[PDB]
DNA sequence: TTTGTCATTTTGCAGGTACTCTTATTCAATAT
RNA sequence: CUAAGAGUACC
DNA sequence: ATATTGTGCAAAATGACAAA
């Protein structure tokens, strides 16, 4: 599993978050918020888990990492903080 | 209640390994030996011990538990039995394969005919994949009809190197019905290759020899292609009026008992051979009733027996009818009707359909109040809740529970409530050729029996309102809801990857009305202008200066339409013969959201590349493009309502 | 390379594989009247070296079978003298991007 | 063909 | 309503894998079945209340896993088993990608 | 392999077939291979004591037989909780049959057996079995039969008994 | 015998538990679950080494569930009895069939068929013991036993020991 | 050149009636058809004769024969295909499933 | 049939297009790595026109007068004339444009100028012109060195493949060559200073938005392009001397040795 | 002798959803 | 129930 | 008196002839 993990200094994948990655992060975070996860962003009164997760992603307070699997089984760990939500 | 808690670790299937049952594995896994063809005992009220419906294989009644696992019918996967075959029979699907394998292997010594000494055999054995190896080995060893106990020396064809050959004559093997006939070359002599001798010769194939034939040493050995023990599937596979498979297994048991009695009592070889062929036929038709050439096994009612192969194959089989495509819950289907007043991403859902389709909302401190209110409302009005799922899995039906009083919601429970406004729902029209034919809409609960959708979105669905039915699916988890809203949303599907151009556009009344409104003749007075401006929801609130101030304040249609067009949009299309002046008012020039010139028609607001829809969705985003759709439709439909359009017989008269 | 007029007797075809590493390639004149690599449907085929093939497999993380296949009877493969396991780079004038590079492994 | 209009063949 | 093959294909094109899984499992047929890590067959007697898992033949009791598969998948596997074909389901990789 | 059902030789310490997962070399959590070090009663006791005191210090920041029994009971109740009846029993067993006292004794023992360079199972068994006669130990451990000389095992047991304290 | 070995445990955490103390929760749940447990693959697991930084790794969220699956890799001390292994212990009880000896955390039952005939059960002496012509085996007495048979029982590993062989008994 | 001619034929079929499809779709089709060194039919005697997994091969055509052949050859299905995970009812390695989401303890502590 | 054949094709995180077996179908999706929805038809201005029109549109000479520029077009219009370093920059820019012209004529034999490319440069130019209120009379603030270096840096900043080895870098250059030809055709010194009359901030904003839009047009790994392609081919067929329509599509998918109308074209 | 090489024979079925209705269960001689 | 059949709706 | 059994085609394959 050491060989599987590509070191962080030579990740060759896009630093931008994909639409599928954004969708899965939002769904995962909304499900966690619905099941009483701690909220890391201050609430402006909103109650919808999906928009809570959207606000969390806007200011990068989602504590998740994407394990992107290369076809050979190697993976790269991209933290949600360092990913760029352009779309 | 679903399935109760199991301490076993929960994994996902990473690999699926195929193979054949060894007879000893069949005997080791089977929890009962089936000997009596009868399904019910003489009392006609219980399942007979040792019959085809043994309680050890699974309970045929909901009342009683399975005798093996002591679990209900909901939990019991069904445990296999075994029928001990008096004489081996061919597996019908493998007969051809068997015919190949026995044609690659000496029928006496059980060794592969052409070893590595033959020239083309290094090439054949060097093939990587199993199927191609077997094909090459077979197409080379089928033409060799002698075991060749002595082969030419590899170094030189002068001395002879002896391998482990016996030198017997390999017959020519053909298939008649469900058996194999071998004609030995005349030293022809024809006799039926008995299954017992074929099994014996398959058991003598060396590990190296049958691993070079594509067979695995652990998962699929060639001698497992001959059936010596039949695994009896549990009653779940053949639920009860007995199933076709139950009657076929009864026939197999009857033939097995007949052959056993004939062998025990002693009989002419003709009766023994006939009983053996009958047992083989029953096994084969149990596994495959569509054997070419042979007559079908007819059921009690004179119809062909439903074999296992029939249950698997076809459109309505297991794979294509219950696994690739299956009937799903939380789905609705009804007639669609048009609604110009609904947003592009909005769909009108009948109030009864909303009252039936339910979404589970996790009870959270953030939404405890509204969930409590919905539980108070109940399932008889919208909005409301239909079920309350407890953390233990127990389910409280809002019907029949109002007697007990108010239910105190606890965090972590689920309130399965009627779908409300702004809920993402998948919306489909079948056949649904492309991905745009299945898109995520927002619910708008309406009081009539038809689905209501925007007119533009009917174009990607290929939907009319001449009785067309459409399907609605409700996601039941936050993850599916979120990925539906962020991936399958109608605004995100505006630009089609199919032709890198928008798939939705202005259609039908709105297109004609926008052409009529943007003509230079169209001048709108103050009152109609105010009404049209108010109909644009995102209108900034400032009344544009009229195009004509004296002697009467008049606004042109382009000026009012440009209010819907978002600020900062530049479009410049030159039609045939158009100039910077537009004598014909063709082409299009929009500068900063204001229509400088051009009649707005299909080439501008339709589903075209470089049109207003494409430019707006590429410049301001999909949400702004959908809002543009709504605003343009609203303003143009109001103007066309108060201007009028028709067609008559006089329109066809020159 | 043996260039023949009409055909090679099958009795002579069997002895075509000589002692390795020598390889005998037989070509018909009729098939070589018109060069196939000058057709515009035919892109540019460049044989890769073993070092280049190793680098290509390392960088793309590929196994031998995962590369696109080219038969060892294809007219271009015979033209360039491909042997099994050798990878050819294909330079193609694509219309989405100006230049596209493919890699095909001989079978 | 097809089916319809197996294969050919099979 | 029939969530047909080409509806599944449209969902695959949308990239909504979780929605497709929810349609095929939670909405239509979800079945928890016990297998063992020695033989992938589902011949695992699981007395859940007694917390006793036993695969006869393999003679193992501490190498049992549970998998969520559609009941149609279980029926297909059991019909394949009745047809002398073993669909061994394993929860780990024996070959690298 | 993934053989359906398993056929293997029965485990036996005498024949040095300790098991497929008790081999000489094991892959550590760092991914490399290290020799499977086997701990005798004294060295294992010291290792357990070190782990327990480290856990006690982490929780805080976040010798005679009877006094040792009292100390281990108090420490077990402190750093650990319930379901330690087995742990209490084995700690009491180690306290009773403790062949060496402190870090110095067990360190000298482990370095001397490192100079001996025999099987980790065998050396830890020798450190656990306070045998007296060398041929007696050979009979006790069939894994030592026809492997080590009589006099060398006798003398190393002599230095082990010299390092034997209390 | 006592060894130290590399083990891994899969722990499932509810979404509600991902507070700033997730590492402490995982460490707490690894304890009380594997500390002092008994499995057939590794025998008795008694304690865990290197508690300061237990390798917890990242932790994968189960799809459509939300819970996290952590593959915690740790070093654990194990006591796996082996066939034909000589080990010391202390006697704890006696009976007609034999006597039980406390070896580590487990009880080993040496049967009266495995004792010499002169060594006979004696109930007149209190507590009942086993007395021979040369030595007596009493409660809380040291004795070495050679385990020759271990029957794999997950709830509590049971082993068959003997003192029949030469130099097997009281030291 | 066969792939180029195939793309031209498919493009002519699509664009004969004035319709337009982006180059990448037809290019993907023709590349799939010519990835094996020869013209692979979209029929059962071409794309379903590829060792791409028994379960996803059986969902198209000749289901039971494919199962029988896979059992005889003891094929290993690595469950990388979409149809395998559809049949087994698990998240396919597609779209949202083409990666794994994991929780970072250090980032979670770092936020507070 | 088409959907089943292509159901396992996916774009992976190394931008390669692979099936379930891991076999590479395309080393980059669509041979350009761009999402189809982010593609618009744009005109390649270098391939079209005549040599004289091409020179007048692109060639700028700081020494002679046949193709000189108006000094009033930019601020330091009187100091650039006679310069040698800036002349070297112009020389390499025009040489690159001529190379691009030859390349584009090679790629498209018919000289078709309107092709689908990801980022609409024209719309960005128009938006910058409207946002910064180009008065089209004041001399431009841009320096020619700024134009050339900014175009080169923007080309270096258009990343489709993020690898750090020769193979991945070469693949990136091959993947972006056509878009770079379009970019050099649009953002040329003469065109920027004369036809569009950018300013310094307007030019920098144009560069930034081109980079952002190109990075946004890149295909997202995890995209199920096989099913998308199968549906995008099958659905137009539902709207459908030489066989065409459904029979020809089936003769193409069903690779048949004998077809209804075998025709051969000789030039 | 083979060793491929050229004339008979051997297979395997029809898109997607959805609605309603109607009919039907081997017929009859024979032993218990 | 089940199987079969027929007739429809929109593609 | 009731249950029991009497319409649109190319792959493969395969024997009955020639090349060595
Ligand atoms: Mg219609
Ligand atoms: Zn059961
Ligand atoms: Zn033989
Ligand atoms: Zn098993």
């Amino acid at each position: 599993l050491k060989e599987k993990a590509i070191p962080k200094d030579q990740r060759a994948t896009t630093p931008y978050m994909t639409k599928y990655e954004r969708a899965r992060i939002l769904g995962t975070r909304a499900l966690q918020i619905s099941m009483n996860a701690p909220v890391f962003v201050d609430l402006e009164g909103e109650t919808d888990p999906l928009r809570i997760a959207m606000k969390e992603l806007a200011e990068k307070k989602i504590p998740l990492v994407i394990r992107r699997y290369l076809p050979d089984g190697s993976f790269e760990d991209w933290s949600v903080e360092e990913l760029i939500v352009d779309l | 209640v679903g399935q109760q808690y199991s301490s076993a670790p929960l994994r996902t299937v990473k690999e699926v390994q195929f193979g054949l049952f060894s007879p000893e594995e069949v005997r080791a896994i089977s929890v009962a030996k089936i000997r009596f063809p009868e399904t019910m005992d003489e009392t006609q009220t219980r399942a007979k011990i040792g019959g085809l419906n043994d309680p050890r294989l699974g309970s045929i009644d909901r009342n009683l538990k399975c005798q093996t696992c002591q679990e209900g019918m909901n939990e019991c996967p069904g445990h296999f039995g075994h029928i001990d075959l008096a004489k081996p029979v061919f597996h019908v699907g493998f007969i051809a394969k068997i015919k190949k394998v026995c044609e690659c292997v000496c029928m006496h010594c059980g060794k592969l005919l052409l070893d590595e000494h033959n020239e083309l055999m290094r090439q054949a054995l060097a093939i990587k994949d199993s199927k191609k190896r077997f094909a090459a080995i077979w197409t080379l060893c089928k033409t060799k009809m002698v075991c060749e106990t002595d082969v030419p020396s590899e170094d030189d064809p002068t001395q002879l190197v002896s391998r482990g050959g016996c030198g017997n004559t390999q017959p020519t093997i053909r298939k008649d019905g469900l058996k194999l006939v071998g004609s030995w070359k005349k030293d022809p002599e024809l006799r039926v290759l008995s299954t017992e001798e074929i099994l014996n010769i398959f058991k003598h194939i060396s590990v190296k020899d049958f691993t070079s034939l594509g067979f695995n040493e652990v998962f699929s050995r060639p001698e497992w292609m001959i059936l010596t023990c039949l695994p009896v599937p549990p009653p779940p596979v053949r639920p009860s009026g007995e199933d076709d498979l139950t009657f076929k297994l009864a026939d197999i048991l009857k033939a097995n008992i007949s052959l056993e009695t004939l062998e025990h009592n002693g009989a002419p070889h003709h009766a023994i051979e006939e009983a053996e062929s009958l047992l083989q036929f029953h096994v084969a038709t149990y596994m495959d009733n569509d054997i070419a050439g042979q007559p079908q096994a007819l059921q009690k009612s004179g119809r062909p027996v439903k074999s296992i192969r029939a249950r698997l194959k076809g459109k309505e089989g297991r794979i294509r009818g219950n696994l690739m495509g299956k009937r799903v819950d939380f789905s609705a289907r009804t007639v669609i009707s048009g609604d110009p007043n609904l947003e592009l991403d909005q769909v009108g859902v009948p109030k009864s359909i909303a009252k039936t389709l339910t979404y589970p909302e996790v009870v959270t401190p953030y939404n405890i109040d509204r969930l409590t209110q919905l539980v108070r409302n109940g399932p008889n009005e919208h909005p409301g809740a239909k079920y309350v799922i407890r953390d233990s899995g127990d389910r409280i039906d809002l019907r029949y529970s109002k007697r007990a009083g108010d239910i105190q919601l606890q965090y972590g429970w689920k309130v399965e409530r009627h779908i409300m406004d702004n809920d993402p729902v998948l919306f489909n029209r079948q056949p649904s050729l492309h991905k745009m034919s299945m898109m995520a809409h927002r619910v708008k609960v309406i009081p009539y029996s038809t689905f209501r959708l925007n007119l533009s979105v009917t174009s990607p669905y290929n939907a009319d309102f001449d009785g067309d039915e459409m399907n609605l699916h409700v996601p039941q988890s936050e993850e599916t809801r979120a990925e539906l809203s962020q991936l399958c949303a109608v605004p995100l599907q505006i630009v089609s990857p199919q032709s890198n151009k928008p798939c939705m556009g202005i259609v039908q009344d709105t297109l004609c009305g926008i052409r009529k409104l943007t003509l230079r003749d169209t001048f709108i007075e103050l009152d109609q202008v105010l009404n049209m401006l108010y109909w644009v929801p995102d209108w900034d609130g400032v009344i544009p200066t009229p195009a004509i101030i004296k002697p009467k304040p008049l606004w042109s249609g382009k000026q009012i339409l440009s209010v819907a067009i978002p600020n900062g949009i530049h479009l410049q299309r030159f039609d045939e013969g158009t100039t910077l002046l537009s004598p014909k008012d063709n082409g299009m020039l929009i500068i900063d959201g204001q229509i400088i010139f051009g009649v707005v028609e299909k080439k501008t607001v339709g589903s075209s590349n470089g049109g207003l829809i494409h430019v707006v969705t590429r410049e301001k985003g999909p949400q702004v493009c959908a809002k543009l759709f709504g605003n343009i439709q609203k303003v143009v439909n109001f103007w066309l309502l108060h201007n009028g359009f028709s067609t008559g017989i006089g329109d066809t008269i020159a | 390379i043996f260039v023949y007029q009409n055909n090679i007797t099958p009795s002579a075809m069997k002895l075509v594989p000589s002692i390795p590493p020598a390889t005998i390639e037989t070509f018909n004149e009729a098939a070589l009247v018109v060069n196939i690599t000058h057709h515009e449907l035919v892109p540019k085929h460049i044989r890769l070296s073993s070092d280049e093939k190793r680098e290509l497999l390392k960088r793309y993380r590929l196994k031998e079978s995962q590369l696109p296949r080219i038969q060892r009877a294809d007219p271009v493969a015979l033209y360039l003298g491909l042997k099994r396991g050798e990878v050819v780079k294909i330079i193609r004038k694509s219309e989405t991007s100006g230049r596209y590079a493919s890699y095909r492994i001989c079978m | 063909t097809x089916p319809g209009v197996t294969x050919p063949g099979v | 309503l029939r969530f047909g093959e080409m509806e599944r294909d449209c969902m695959i094109a949308h990239g909504a894998a979780s929605f497709l899984k929810e349609r095929l499992m939670e909405a239509s047929d979800a079945f928890r079945v016990h297998i063992c890590g020695i033989c992938g067959l589902m011949t695992v007697i699981a007395k859940l209340n007694h917390n006793q898992f036993e695969c006869k033949g393999c003679d193992n009791k501490i190498d049992i896993y549970q998998i969520h598969i559609p009941y149609a998948a279980k029926l297909l596997f059991q019909e394949l088993m009745a047809m002398n074909i073993t669909p061994r389901l394993y929860t780990d990789r024996s070959r690298d990608f | 392999r993934r053989r359906l059902k398993k056929v293997e030789e029965e485990e036996n310490a005498a024949t040095l077939q300790l098991g497929q997962e008790f081999q000489l070399k094991q892959i550590n959590h760092q991914g490399e291979e290290e020799e499977l070090i086997a701990l005798n009663l004294s060295e294992a006791r010291l290792v357990i004591k070190e782990a327990l005191v480290e856990r006690r210090r982490a929780f805080k920041r976040s010798e005679t037989r009877e006094k040792e029994l009292e100390s281990i009971d108090v420490l077990l109740e402190q750093t650990t909780g319930g379901n330690n009846k087995d742990l209490k029993n084995t700690m009491q067993y180690l306290t009773n049959f403790s062949r060496f006292r402190d870090q110095e004794t067990v360190g000298a023992v482990i370095q001397l057996l490192k100079s001996t360079g025999l099987h980790p199972f065998e050396v830890a068994q020798l450190g656990s079995l306070a045998c007296d006669t060398a041929d007696e130990a050979k009979t006790l451990i069939p894994s030592l039969n026809n492997k080590i000389s009589d006099d060398e095992l006798e003398r190393i047991l002599k230095e082990l008994s010299n390092l034997e304290t209390l | 015998m006592f060894f130290i070995k590399d083990l891994s445990l899969n722990i499932t955490l509810h979404p509600s538990f991902f507070g700033p103390r997730m590492k402490q929760y995982l460490k707490t749940k690894l304890l009380e679950e594997v500390e002092g447990s008994c499995t057939g693959k590794f025998g008795y697991i008694l304690c865990v080494l290197d508690y300061d930084n237990i390798d917890i790794q990242r932790g994968r969220i189960l799809p459509t569930d939300g819970s996290a699956e952590f593959n915690v890799k740790y070093r654990a001390v194990v006591f796996k009895p082996f066939k034909g292994e000589v080990v010391d212990g202390t006697v704890v009880s006696c009976s007609q069939h034999g006597f039980e000896v406390q070896v580590g955390p487990m009880k080993v039952f040496v049967t009266k068929h495995l004792m010499p005939q002169d060594l006979t059960f004696n109930a007149g002496s209190n507590p009942p013991s086993y007395q021979s012509s040369e030595d007596v085996i009493t409660i809380k007495s040291r004795i070495r036993v050679k385990i020759e048979g271990c029957i794999s029982q997950v709830s509590s590993i049971h082993a068959i020991g003997s003192i029949k062989e030469d130099y097997l008994g009281a030291i | 050149a066969g792939r180029a001619a195939l793309y031209k034929e498919v493009y002519n079929v699509i664009a004969s009636d004035g319709s337009y499809v982006n180059y990448r779709h037809m290019a993907l089709l023709v590349d799939v058809m010519t990835t094996q060194g020869g013209l692979t039919s979209v029929t059962r005697h071409g794309f379903n004769r590829s060792n791409t997994g028994a379960l996803m091969r059986c969902s198209f055509e000749e289901t039971v024969e494919i199962l029988f052949e896979a059992g005889a050859s003891a094929e290993l299905d690595d469950c990388r295909g979409v149809s395998e995970n559809v049949i087994l009812g698990q998240m396919a390695p597609i779209g949202t499933g083409a990666f794994d989401v994991m929780i970072d303890e250090e980032s979670l502590v770092k936020y507070m | 049939r088409l959907v089943k054949a292509l159901e396992d094709i996916m774009v992976h995180y190394d931008n390669t297009t692979r099936n379930s077996l891991g076999n590479v179908i395309q080393f980059i999706y669509g041979e350009d790595g761009m999402d189809a929805a982010h593609i618009e038809k744009q005109s390649l201005d270098t391939i079209g026109g005549s040599d004289a029109a091409f020179e007048k549109r692109y060639r700028v000479d700081l020494l002679n007068t046949d193709h000189t520029l108006d000094p009033s077009l930019l601020e330091s219009g009187s100091e650039i004339l006679g310069d040698l370093k800036l002349q070297v920059l112009l020389d390499e820019e025009y040489k690159q444009l001529v190379k691009d012209r030859k390349f584009l004529r090679e790629v498209f034999v018919d000289g078709e100028a309107n092709w689908p490319l990801p980022v609409n440069i024209r719309r960005i130019i128009q938006n910058a012109q409207q946002t910064f209120h180009i008065d089209h009379t004041k001399p431009s603030d841009l320096t020619i060195k700024d134009i050339v270096l900014g175009v080169k840096d923007l080309q270096e900043n258009l990343l489709v493949l993020r690898g750090k080895n020769e193979i991945i870098q070469n693949a990136q250059r091959d993947a972006v060559t056509l878009f770079c030809c379009l970019l050099r055709s649009r953002l040329a010194t003469r065109r920027v200073l004369q036809e569009y009359r950018l300013t310094k901030q307007a030019f920098d904003w144009v560069l930034s938005n081109i980079e952002a839009q190109f990075l946004r047009s890149v295909v997202h790994p995890g995209e199920m392009v096989g099913v998308l392609a199968a549906q995008s081919i099958g659905e137009p067929a539902t709207q459908m001397k030489v066989t065409s329509g459904v029979p020809r599509l089936k003769e193409i998918l069903n690779v048949a040795k004998n077809m209804k109308t075998p025709s051969l074209t000789v030039y």
